[PDB]
């Protein structure tokens, strides 16, 4: 699926009462994708 | 210009539009200034900054949202590296009830003012220990709908899942 704003994983189901994830905070840099017009 | 991305976990927001219980971290880069800001949000309420947590590049962050009911829950961001943790408890008066039908690990190009924030090159975010609880089940992202950001014809992310992880890679 593509969206304008969300990337990742969406479980669709029922009774989700807890979601957790752990990530290492990455270095961010300027984005080079995106439009120019 | 500012480039950000947010990585968050959340309940709802996809096929459940009424609420999102989410927490995560914004990574922003602006002209060398990188900032990481944890926040929680019980959409459609505003995101609130978790100002009481410092997030730095390289920190392992555990983000958890827990819905204690459709209208209550908590968002917790733990900085496992630094040992600092923040929780915010939503005790009702929430702006929307959860359906609890979506569980998600999301890297988001969030809105900033009248547009999506310029999407930071965050390299990759891998949510490990990516677990959603559905009743008694602990479910990983393997069966998740994989979403990627596409804007103005450009795919900005590649997302892959495994049994316990979601990797979103900036393209």
């Amino acid at each position: 699926e593509y969206s304008s704003n969300w990337a990742g994983a969406v479980l669709i189901g029922d009774g989700y009462t807890k979601v957790t994830g752990e990530f290492t905070v990455p270095s961010v840099s300027a984005g080079s994708s995106g439009s120019s017009g | 210009e500012e480039y950000c991305a947010s990585a968050w976990v959340g309940i709802d927001g996809d096929t459940c539009e009424t609420a999102i219980l989410q927490t995560g971290v914004d990574f922003c880069y602006e002209d060398g200034q990188t900032s990481y800001d944890a926040w929680y949000e019980w959409y459609p309420d505003y995101a609130y900054d978790f100002s009481d947590i410092t997030i730095s590049e390289g920190d392992s962050i555990k983000v958890t949202v827990e819905a204690t009911s459709k209208s209550s829950g908590s968002a917790t961001v733990e900085n496992l590296t630094t040992g600092q943790s923040v929780t915010h408890t939503f005790s009702g008066n929430v702006e929307g009830d959860l359906c609890e039908t979506n569980a998600e690990w999301i890297v988001e190009d969030f809105e900033s003012g009248d547009s999506l924030v310029a999407f930071a090159d965050f390299g990759s975010v891998t949510f490990t220990n990516a677990e959603a609880t559905s009743g008694g089940s602990t479910v990983g992202p393997s069966d998740a709908t994989v979403m990627d950001i596409e804007q103005d014809g450009s795919v900005l992310t590649e997302t892959s899942v495994s049994g316990d992880s979601v990797t979103v890679t900036y393209v």
